């Protein structure tokens, strides 16, 4: 009834479906904005330029 | 350690006067040494942070 053998040895080779393949994890390089600095009013010197 | 960064600097412009403000400033130090190790561990990025 098992569609087995008189020795019980199975009549049908099974199959599974492989598991599908290794896996590719990258990095990446993230950047954000960035600002410059101000400027101040300047102090008068007392030496020439 | 209830400081802010404010606090913290108070604390290091002081002449030895820590009677025990430096469970205060152990604490302060131990957090942020927990926080750079785990940014450096999951190799965030600076953009990211």
């Amino acid at each position: 009834r098992h569609n087995l053998s008189i020795d019980g040895q199975p009549l049908s080779l099974a199959i599974y479906a492989e598991p599908t393949d290794p896996k590719a994890l990258l990095t990446s390089m993230v950047q954000a904005s960035q600002g410059g600095s101000a400027v101040l009013p300047g102090t008068l010197s007392l030496y020439r330029f | 350690g209830g400081l802010d960064i404010a606090g913290f600097m108070t604390l290091v412009l002081k002449e030895s006067l820590n009677a025990n403000e430096t469970t205060q400033l152990v604490q302060f130090c131990h957090v942020m040494a927990q926080l750079s190790l785990s940014v450096q561990t999951l190799r965030l990025s600076e953009a990211e942070l």
